């Protein structure tokens, strides 16, 4: 008679109501961590680890989910870090409210393919309207655009101070790693900034190290820990005793030739260490291993040798100091040449005190003048929060300098799109106009969440918010009310042009493209079959 | 991990707080509204609920379905009590009260998640309800030519729509004619105990009938009932409350005798006590005897020899209907029997309807009661037919004392959305998002008339909002044709107090769900 | 390996715990009573929220009154029971202000924790609270501005009863004020004792609150067992014996010795019952109400002589019927009633809300007793209006005992916060800190009124002290809309229970003092 599957089958409006409650179970979590009045959470594990964070990606990655519609919204937050980097609480609330308003349409016996086709006409029109209603590029504002866009990202986190201490350190970090490319591409690789953590003084003592901050120790306590006018030798091979390979064995037939082979394992080893040290090299960085026999040659000659450094840290030092990453001997059948003209340069390599640990600093690197940020917090829970908040702040200034276009934040984009799409649904709307009209109400949840978390008036402040944006579209008298946002500290609509509340363009363009595409896949689960777990057979 | 005291809070109780509590109450009312959602409209199906004992009850009434779900949710019990009060006040407002009260919470469900302290929602719900129950009274039509054939036609149209959405398809013209004729035979009290609805298994719905008199089920008799033939052209009924047995003992009598000459005189006196009571029933014309107390083998054979009929162990609910049918009086003592206490009928026979025997009375013109015998093919089929009969009786019971009727279907629920949206555009403040949300919540009654049979319900609401804003105010949803139609001209009528008590009970239930902010449950459940 | 700490001096219990000191006993009693103050803080005021409380009997109670919530919550903390029994004494004394006790004594213990952790011990916070409590009873007669004396009729008490109604029924403040005005004034004893037990509530399930009314009489929920339901003369003979005859007491045994005594016993018993029913029919009686059962022979002659029978199974409802129609329950069998007959106007039956009721409706002589017939959509709604009805009857008994009133709505607690602070600054001692903390407990009572209205309590409490500059003494809170700009309470008419404010301050002070006296707690094993 029925289906003889050994799992479970649920059809109809059961799964159509379960996917909305699965998406609302995720959105109601992250609704309390949006905007400058948002608050952080606690993520306690079974082993006892506590993670205090408010970013939309760190919470949903550590949180376990079971529903298939819940894994779509959790993987939607992971894509926002790679594509944009701060846009990762706002996408989850929009994509869940896109399913909440579309559930009210399919309960009115409206076909979901008209809602899918109605959402594509509203998503492509939202990108078209936001690209024709921008204020200015990065020429008029200058450095004031980079600082004000950085403070908007920090307002939802622990580094949202009233001053410009953390804002100036981010702009000075991205501007110091300007790496040009072919065909006129000024790239800004923000992954080259080594963000370090140390439980020390307050947040106002966060050092901006112009150069690189290596997270390693010297090793042997007989080397000079401060070298002025240093020459960095970046190399990746273990400075240990000469061990033969698997194909080579030592089969001796004469007992007199025994001790000459035993001394040869250290003579070939020390032959490399004397030709890399006679060329003026004082700092040697190694990703392999330097044993206790080879540490004597640096104490005797007065050189610094750092062992077991990361491979991702050696590439950031050799590119910034002009050093060449050498793995072995080379240069056309040469015995030991080392190409001594390709040594790195540094002004000062100094191991400072980082509150009961050792940290090596390189000052200005003499070639590229890179930057590294050492964070200072109260405990380890604040340092993990300060690292995530700084990494999201580095991604904001990266997209502004690459794509010179900013949009007003604080719900100013979602207020203008809530009224333009209602007029867009009336012109060319015959049967898909109800999906475009619900696309505007789903976008209004971003200024609605700012009024809930601020404990302000909800149905009056957003009603006063769209009152200025309606007069900016139907009354062409140059009212300039396209930048009207929210003042959550006062509870009144303010102008985000003069207040300095700036967000990048692709933090909302890619947010509206990812949330609309995720809402289509969850809208097509009218039939769902769940099989039994095959564990013990 | 937070609460770890030495002395706990109360015992172990959990309590939600704030905005997650209120959405938990609104979404709970949406689940219990699905059990009355598919039972609306003439194209609405019924539901079958089986309990733990295995008893099946198939019905579509809101007062029958919601009482068998065994709902233990605190907020969802509010929608069950308004379905019970609608059956107690009106009788046919049941599925519409539960579903409309759930829409009052779902239309404010995006509003309660974003601010909007609920004292503004309670004030807006009470304001829109008082304007809704006043526009019904100002538009409900009435007549000034009653006590004629036109008033009986008004009672028949309200009973056909009350018999709609039931298990009756083509028997609307047959059953609803009997419902109007049932309440017109009653007195000026309209008591529901003055009409017997008895279910006889076997026969179609066309085999049912409305007896002008009464009829009982012919309960357990004794030897002598195959005699006493059932042909009476003008009998008299003796309603009694006495025992006609030889063993009538007062349970405290000790008859101490001394000799054998007086011992036989006691046994002869015990037969003379019973035979003197039978001589009082005799010599008075009372050929039919009815008593709620049992009759032994002695008085059964005495009436068979004197060509008299009797019936013992009659239920007390049937003797009260028998007293108002024949116009007599129940006499406990047989010494005061006369012509003023006996009944009078014309046709009294014992038929064989459905296999079981039934002693029916007919022919009495001064009949203040009636009996509607139901014939069906199943026990659950006749229980639904009895439940559908009570909804048509309680509609026509209230229609006599208040003949103000309105249009059926979604005609009133759509035009109340017109008068409330026009009122919401004339007041400032936050009430434009609440009075207008109250008007959009009333549009689900024409939605469930269409969603149960397709009908393209999105396009049919654009025709309803355009017709009510242009011309008449009684345009609703046609069931046979997939179009809008004037329900007042199509004789789809319902009394005005059906929708007045529906809007009043749904608003007071919706104001109670939004007013509770904490729910504390004690774990002691024994 | 790992050692452990054993018992030291008096560990002799078999599973019981022990508390001693300030941190283990005194500070934990404060934090337990603070959780009850924060629980009922949301349900306090006219904008309070209801609470669906389920007891151990698995039934639902939804209300906003703090007295009926604590009766269903199974509280197990011992110091938390002291603030519950103090609120239960407010219901027994005046019947209103039970929640005022949880806010004031919850703030008295909370501010006492700030004094024990900064300063003086319990020997001076208790003595400091008692000085400010005696001074608080000297300002309350000075804050009386109006009185319930002139025109004691249904017009003046319709406005003086709105404050007790709007605190629990905000939208129905106009309908319930008129229903409590036509019931409490109609049972006036002509300058005597006002009994609150003479007002009953008949819950009839049906339509909404607009169809509720007050009937001058009593409404029961039983049947007739007869056909004489239309009674217009209404001469009621009330009996307490079972209306089935006169039986003996010890054993009871019919002794038959001949055939004549057996045949005449059944006919002689019917003639004996016939003479007793016709003895009350010749006296003009129409309604015969009994307490016990009624035999079939009594029902035979009740319908013959055309008299109505009423069955009352409850013995307490029979005594209320004697005060309704003015009769006397006779313990013996039916006599010729000389002067203890009842006299009503119309006794009939009607099925209202699918419930056949018996109504003893008085038409001309209206004032003997009153019964408010409440209508509701749910049974849970009618229990909440009944609590609001009983708060209106209990407020009418307060105005009988003392006709003085004080302006509520936050106006009284600010003036009590200003005068106690004036006494605290003029006290040259170390106990002046507890006097200043006693006035701040009155400051938190209009704070709960503003937090329940969605208004910021910092700007609300700042405007109250700014307009109380030594001569106003009447401005309270305007909770009708946001951005309040608060108005006068005498112009709005928000003033209630001066005697309620006199007892709620005294009970909450003695409750908070009794908690601070507890220094050592010895509990037993719960079983
Ligand atoms: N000063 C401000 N005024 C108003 N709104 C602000 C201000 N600063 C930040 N916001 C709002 O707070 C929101 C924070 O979003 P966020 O959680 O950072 O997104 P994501 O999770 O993608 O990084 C932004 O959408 C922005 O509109
Ligand atoms: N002939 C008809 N045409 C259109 N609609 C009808 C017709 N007959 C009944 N209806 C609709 O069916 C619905 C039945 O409601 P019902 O379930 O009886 O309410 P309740 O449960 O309160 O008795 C009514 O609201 C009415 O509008
Ligand atoms: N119209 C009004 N305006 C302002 N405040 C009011 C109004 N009506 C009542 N209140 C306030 O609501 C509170 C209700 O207190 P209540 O809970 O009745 O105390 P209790 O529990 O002792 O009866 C009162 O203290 C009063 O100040
Ligand atoms: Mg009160």
């Amino acid at each position: 008679g029925p289906l003889s599957v050994f799992g479970d089958r649920s059809t109809g409006e059961t799964i159509r109501s379960q996917n909305v409650m699965a998406a609302a179970s995720i959105a109601n979590i992250v609704k309390s961590s949006l905007g400058p009045v948002g608050l952080d959470k606690m993520l306690v594990d079974d082993i006892g680890d506590v993670t205090i964070t408010n970013d939309g990606a760190t919470i949903l990655k550590l949180l376990e989910v079971e529903h298939p519609a819940a894994k779509v919204l959790c993987e939607l937050a992971d894509l926002q870090d790679k594509e944009v980097g701060d846009g990762t609480t706002s996408v989850v609330i929009i994509a869940a409210e896109l399913l909440k308003n579309a559930d009210e349409l399919v309960k009115q016996k409206i076909h979901p393919t008209s809602v899918i086709s109605g959402y594509r006409l509203a998503c492509k029109e939202a990108v078209r309207y936001i690209n024709e209603n921008l204020i200015v590029n990065t020429d008029e504002l200058g450095r004031d655009c980079l600082i004000n866009a950085a403070k908007t990202s920090m307002s939802s986190k622990i580094i949202g101070i009233n001053g410009d201490f953390f804002a100036n350190m981010v702009v000075d970090a991205v501007l110091a790693i300007k790496y040009t490319d072919i065909r006129g591409q000024p790239r800004y690789p923000v992954n080259s900034v080594n963000i370090l953590k140390a439980h020390g003084r307050s947040q106002m003592e966060s050092m901006l190290i112009s150069g690189y901050a290596l997270n390693c120790v010297v090793g042997s306590q007989g080397m000079p820990k401060r070298i002025v006018n240093a020459k960095i030798a970046c190399l990746d091979f273990s400075l240990q005793k000469t061990k033969m390979k698997l194909g080579v064995q030592v089969v001796i037939t004469d007992p007199e030739k025994l001790d000459q082979i035993r001394q040869r394992e250290s003579d070939i080893t020390k032959e490399r260490i004397q030709k890399i040290l006679a060329t003026g090299a004082n700092v040697i960085l190694t990703t392999g291993g330097i044993d206790d026999m080879c540490l004597k040659y640096f104490v005797e000659a007065g050189a610094m040798a750092v062992r077991r450094v990361l491979k991702r840290d050696l590439k950031r030092i050799a590119k910034a100091s002009g050093a060449t990453i050498l793995s072995t001997l080379a240069n056309l059948e040469g015995e030991e040449t080392f190409e001594a003209a390709m040594l790195g340069q540094a002004e000062e390599v100094v191991q400072e005190r980082i509150c009961d640990d050792e940290l090596i600093l390189i000052k200005n690197t003499k070639a590229r003048t890179s930057a590294s940020i050492i964070l200072r917090g109260a405990n380890d829970f604040m340092c993990d929060e300060m690292e995530r908040s700084l990494h999201d702040a580095l991604c904001v200034v990266k997209r502004v300098l690459e794509s010179k276009s900013v949009v007003p934040g604080g719900g100013a984009v979602e207020a203008a799109l809530s009224i333009y799409l209602e007029n867009y649904a009336t012109s060319m709307g015959s049967r898909e106009q109800l999906a475009i009209a619900e696309f505007a109400r789903s976008l209004l949840v971003i200024p609605n969440t700012l009024a809930v978390n601020a404990a302000q008036d909800s149905t009056d402040l957003v009603a006063k918010l769209r009152a200025f944006h309606n007069e900016a579209q139907v009354n062409p008298e140059r009212k300039n009310l396209k930048w009207i946002g929210l003042d959550l500290s006062n509870g009144k609509p303010r102008d985000n042009k003069q207040a300095g509340v700036f967000e990048p363009t692709i933090v909302k363009v890619k947010s509206l493209k990812f949330a609309t595409e995720a809402a289509i896949t969850i809208l097509r689960i009218d039939d769902l079959i769940k099989l039994h777990p095959e564990s013990k057979d | 991990m937070m609460p770890t005291p030495v002395i706990l809070l109360k015992e172990g109780t959990d309590s939600s707080q704030g905005i997650p509590q209120l959405v938990s109450n609104i979404s709970a009312c949406q689940v219990i509204a699905e059990a009355v959602r598919t039972t609306l409209g003439p194209r609405g199906m019924d539901k079958l609920i089986v309990d733990g004992r295995g008893k099946a009850t198939i019905s579509n009434d809101g007062a029958t379905i919601l009482k068998l779900l065994d709902v233990v949710h605190p907020a969802a019990k509010t929608l069950v009590d308004i379905a019970k009060s609608q059956d107690a006040e009106v009788g046919d407002g049941t599925t519409s009260v539960t579903l409309l009260a759930a829409e009052f919470l779902k239309q404010v469900k995006p509003y309660v998640e974003e601010g909007l302290h609920p004292q503004i929602i309670i004030r807006a719900f009470r304001t829109a309800t008082q304007l809704a129950v006043n526009k019904i009274k100002e538009i409900a039509v009435t007549v000034k030519k009653a006590d004629k054939v036109e008033q009986r036609k008004l009672l028949e149209k309200c009973a056909m729509t009350a018999l709609s959405s039931k298990l009756i398809s083509q028997q609307k013209a047959f059953f609803a004619k009997m419902v109007v004729d049932a309440v017109m035979m009653l007195d000026d009290l309209l008591q529901l105990k003055m009409i017997g609805i008895k279910k006889v298994q076997g026969g179609a719905l066309e085999d049912s009938q409305l007896v002008a008199g009464v009829a009982f089920k012919k309960t357990f008799s004794y030897a002598g009932f195959e005699m006493q033939p059932k042909k009476y052209h003008n009998p008299k009924i003796a309603l009694l409350n006495v025992e006609l047995e030889l063993k009538a003992e007062k349970d405290n009598a000790e008859i101490r005798v001394h000799t054998v000459e007086d011992y036989q005189a006691i046994v002869d006196a015990e037969w003379n006590i019973l035979y003197d009571k039978l001589e009082k029933i005799h010599h008075s014309g009372a050929k039919v005897v009815s008593s709620k107390l049992p009759i032994g083998d002695v008085a059964t054979q005495y009436f068979a020899d004197r060509d008299m009929f009797c019936a013992g162990r009659v239920p007390e609910e049937d003797l009260k209907r028998t007293m108002m049918a024949c116009g007599g009086s129940i006499q406990t003592s047989v010494n005061a029997l006369s012509a003023d206490v006996l009944g009078r009928c014309q046709v009294f026979e014992e038929t064989q309807i459905g296999g079981e025997r039934y002693n029916f009375f007919t022919g009495c013109p001064k009949a203040k009661t009636c009996t509607f015998i139901l014939r069906g093919g199943a026990e659950q089929f006749m229980e639904e037919t009895e439940r559908s009969l009570h909804d048509a009786i309680m509609i026509v019971r209230r229609a006599i004392k208040n003949d103000s009727v309105v249009a059926g279907g979604g005609a009133i629920e759509m035009e109340l959305s017109k008068y409330l949206r026009d009122y919401s555009r004339t007041i400032p403040g936050k009430q434009q998002l609440l009075i207008g949300a109250y008007a959009k919540a009333l549009e689900i009654i024409p939605r469930q008339l269409c969603d149960n049979a397709g009908f393209d319900a999105t396009n049919i609401l654009n025709k309803l909002r355009a017709r009510h804003a242009q011309g008449g105010t009684w345009y609703g949803v046609d069931i046979n044709n997939e179009d809008i139609a004037d329900n007042f001209e199509a004789f789809v009528w319902e009394p005005a107090m059906v929708r007045i008590n529906a809007l009043t009970a749904a608003s007071e239930a919706a104001c109670l769900i939004v007013s509770v902010d904490e729910t504390i449950k004690n774990p002691r459940s024994t | 390996h790992v050692p452990k700490a054993p018992g030291f001096a008096q560990m002799l219990k078999e599973g019981a715990k022990h508390f001693s000191g300030l941190e283990e006993a005194v500070y934990r009693n404060i934090q337990a009573c603070k959780e009850l103050a924060q629980t009922t803080r949301t349900a306090y005021g006219p904008n309070g929220m209801n609470k669906m409380v389920i007891n151990h009997l698995e039934k639902l109670f939804v209300t906003n009154d703090a007295a009926t919530i604590l009766r269903e919550l199974e509280v197990q903390h011992p110091a938390a029971k002291m603030i519950v029994m103090a609120s239960h004494m407010q219901e027994q004394e005046v019947g209103d202000g039970t929640n005022f006790v949880l806010v004031f004594a919850g703030a008295l213990l909370e501010l006492a924790e700030e004094l024990l952790r900064i300063g003086l011990s319990v020997s001076e916070v208790i003595e400091g609270y008692e000085i400010a409590c005696r001074k608080a009873h000297e300002i309350l007669p000075n804050l009386v501005c109006c009185s319930a004396k002139n025109l004691r009729d249904i017009d003046e008490v319709s406005s003086l009863l709105r404050t007790s109604i709007m605190s629990k029924q905000y939208g129905n403040e106009v309908f319930l004020a008129k229903l409590i005005a036509q019931a409490c004034v109609s049972i006036f004893p002509d300058s005597g004792h006002f009994n609150v037990d003479n007002i009953r509530v008949c819950k009839i399930l049906g339509s909404g609150i607009s169809s509720s009314s007050v009937l001058h009489g009593m409404v029961f929920k039983k049947e007739t067992e007869g056909d004489v339901t239309s009674v217009k003369d209404a001469k009621i003979a009330v009996y307490s014996c079972p209306f089935d005859g006169m039986i003996t007491e010890t054993k009871g045994t019919v002794l038959i010795k001949t055939a004549e005594e057996l045949m005449n016993f059944s006919k002689g018993e019917e003639n004996l019952m016939d003479a007793q029913v016709k003895a009350i029919a010749d006296t003009g009686a129409n309604v015969v109400v009994t307490g016990g059962k009624v035999a079939d022979m009594a029902l035979h002659y009740a319908n013959k002589y055309n008299i109505m029978l009423v069955r009352l199974n409850s013995k307490w409802d029979l005594r209320r019927l004697c005060k309704t129609v003015g009769a006397t329950a006779l313990p013996r069998l039916t006599p010729p009633v000389l002067e203890e007959m009842g006299h009503c106007d119309s006794v009939y039956l009607s099925e209202v809300g699918d419930t056949q009721v018996v109504v003893f409706k008085h038409e001309k002589e209206d004032g003997a007793i009153s019964t408010i017939v409440l209508r509701g959509s749910t049974d849970n709604l009618m229990d909440d209006i009944e609590r609001a009805v009983d708060d209106g009857v209990n407020t009418f008994k307060v105005l009988t005992r003392d006709k003085r009133l004080v302006p509520g709505g936050g106006a009284t607690e600010i003036e009590l916060a200003k005068q106690i602070t004036s006494y605290g600054e003029t006290c040259p001692g170390l106990e002046q800190y507890a006097i200043k903390k006693f006035a701040e407990a009155f400051e938190a009572i209009p704070r709960a009124l503003a937090e329940n209205s969605g208004v910021k309590a910092n700007e609300v409490i700042s405007k109250l002290y700014a307009v109380h500059q030594e001569g106003n003494k009447n401005v309270g809170l305007d909770i009708e809309a946001e951005v309040p700009a608060v108005k006068d309470m005498l112009e709005a008419g928000i003033l209630d229970t001066y005697l309620g404010k006199y007892w709620a301050i005294k009970l909450a002070t003695n409750a908070a003092v009794t908690v601070l006296r507890v220094d050592q707690i010895i509990m037993a094993k719960p079983a």
